[PDB]
RNA sequence: AAGGGCACCACCAGGAGUGGAGCCUGCGGCGCGCGCUACACUGACGGAGCCAGCGGAAACUCCGUCGUGACGAGGAAUUCCUAGUAAGCGCAAGUGCGUUGAUUACGUCCCUGCCCUU
């Protein structure tokens, strides 16, 4: 099951893009990242970030993608994309540490040296890359941006429209709140999943279940 | 596709644009009697190809 | 380029110099877009094309395709560029450039 | 979209219960669980995330959102959970502590306001009260793999689903089986609990047209 | 306010980078700049061919052998740039020289600046 990343333009496969991610690191004279629990005292000291510290969002959506069976049959990539810019590369068959102690510990490190190599394998398992994301992803390749003020599809039907040669990314907001423009330069469109309002990870099992369902994965 | 070649007649001397596009009067090819306002990307003079999709288009300061 | 010629050649009889002209003629783009201003959020808009362009960029993409096309593998420019040249002097889908020029113009019917 | 909750004994709902949940508070109260308390131990039975994870994924599914869901919550140490669906549970694991450790203490979260319980504890066994016409299915890697949407059609008009989900990180799916009329599988890959919980939602609201 | 102008410390279209590693070296302080060496097959090794200028050179060519077996090609930022030039290459002299040799620009006032006149 070979692992799929940036490299190969080929592949028909789904992508996930956690547009608007929450990553920052914080000082105190040891690193942790900003985050609602910690720092909401600090934050509304200086009357800014208010939900701008949601780093659990990324964590629960990551959990949530690489668990899911259409990450398991290799044919899922992830991407972040963090509120202050910075675009990372997540390896498929990374084992994402389960807890957000753990998690962030991972993404402080991550963000200091720009890449987390495993300890006997010389492939990265999350790396920090170079926008545009539209450089790393596949020739042809769908792009949408999840929305709830968008026109609702049936992710199954949306997929089976797919040429047998076209992949599917998705750029979800990795967030509380805001306006769901965060990729407006990049997509062909917009689409809503549900007449509810959904949390960032419901979106993403909402959209994988989807694409499982229509490329047989079980 | 109804793709339609034109001629460039006049490249214009006075503008106003964003630039890099610049605005082109072009005559038809198919027939002398049309001429239409475009908007090309590369750097032009006259008497050329000009490959076209959309037959109107009427565009303006961009 | 004596090597890919002959390598085209071999691939398809033709002159493989017909051949390349056809990848170059059958690559450039008809309308590319712009970054118009579009008020902070910037939308592209659907501007045409020169001929001079056209054949600059086809070069461009082709060369681009076969250097780095085929990287890391077990081929050589000549091939990659016969490859390159070959699937584009025809059109099916297998070739980096024509998928490069039909996504240029796909996103161009969305800017009109 | 009103409220299901166990005296509604009619109503076609699906069920969800997490089982093996670990909810052990521990004296200093708070959560006993590995981040903090590795140290002082087994793991295993010290995973509360995993519950907060699935009551996310949860009440946050389409289905409760259109009151079709209910949870219950059933410890690795025979406490038992009833959650209501219109909760909106915490969604950092800190408060989600807080919030676990009074109700075990006090036994119930009141509204400041309305009558209804948030969140309760009631007594054993989970039979007495589901619904009267209810299919009481077992989660298991071990097990034939279905369709959740197809397995769903084929239920009585009446008759409700009530799945047994092992909040757990190992171990034997043996925790329902005196209650279970069947165990079955979700996939060929061994799912983390939330995950199984999202496949069953996701093919629930397929089947039943939601929205 | 108006009309002209000029400019990659502007824009329109690219190249080469810098900001990543260790080390060398200067500067600060008690982080910053110039560099050197690096992470193969458009290669390496062996024959062989064999060509400069300033004061039988190397890259390179051909024929063979080998056969994919800290740093894994650099974050946010950001510099300079229009032909024998850029880059590559080595050579003499204490900065110069030649060899191989390009992609892109030669456009505009949309933007940021400045200048002119009103």
């Amino acid at each position: 099951p070979p692992v799929l990343t940036s490299k190969d333009k080929i592949t028909k496969r789904m992508i996930v893009v956690l547009a608007m991610a929450s990553l920052e690191t914080h000082k105190i004279d040891k690193y942790v990242l900003l985050n609602c629990d910690d720092h909401q005292g600090l934050l509304k000291k200086m009357g800014r970030d208010i939900s701008e510290a949601r780093p659990d969002i990324t964590h629960q959506c990551l959990l949530t993608l690489l668990d899911s069976p259409i990450n398991k049959a290799g044919k899922l990539q992830v991407y972040i994309q963090t509120s202050r810019g910075i675009l990372i590369e997540v390896n498929p068959t990374v084992r994402i540490p389960r807890t957000f102690k753990r998690f962030s510990g991972l993404m402080v490190q991550l963000l200091h040296k720009l890449s987390i190599r495993s300890v006997n394998s010389e492939e990265k398992l999350l790396k920090v890359i170079k926008n545009p994301i539209t450089d790393h992803l596949p020739t042809k390749c769908r792009k949408v941006t999840l929305s709830f003020d968008a026109p609702v599809i049936r992710v199954q039907d949306y997929i089976e429209k797919l040429d047998d040669d076209e992949s599917i990314c998705v750029f979800v907001g990795a967030m509380a709140r805001g306006k769901d423009n965060f990729a407006d330069e990049y997509v062909d469109e917009k689409v809503g999943l549900s007449n509810y309002p959904l949390s960032a990870s419901v979106a993403c099992s909402k959209f994988c279940h989807g694409a499982e369902d229509a490329w047989n994965i079980l | 596709t109804p793709v339609t070649l034109a001629k460039v007649i006049k490249v214009l001397a006075r503008t106003g644009s964003r630039g890099g596009v610049t605005q082109v009067r072009v005559e038809f090819l198919e027939d002398t009697s049309r001429t239409i306002v475009r908007n090309v990307k590369g750097p032009v003079r006259e008497n050329d190809i000009l490959v076209l999709m959309e037959s109107e288009r009427e565009a303006r300061r961009l | 380029i004596k090597h890919t010629l002959d390598i085209i050649n071999v691939l398809t009889d033709q002159n493989p110099i017909q051949v390349v002209v056809d990848a170059i003629t059958n690559t450039g783009p008809r309308e590319d877009t712009t970054r118009v201003g579009g008020g902070g959020a910037a939308r592209r808009q659907a501007v045409d094309v020169s001929p001079l362009r056209r054949v600059n960029q086809a070069i461009a993409l082709l060369t681009i395709g076969a250097r780095e096309a085929a990287f890391r593998n077990i081929k050589t420019i000549a091939e990659t560029l016969a490859e390159e040249l070959i699937n584009a002097a025809k059109g099916s889908s297998t070739s980096y450039a024509i998928k490069k020029k039909d996504e240029l113009e796909r996103v161009a019917k969305s800017n009109r």
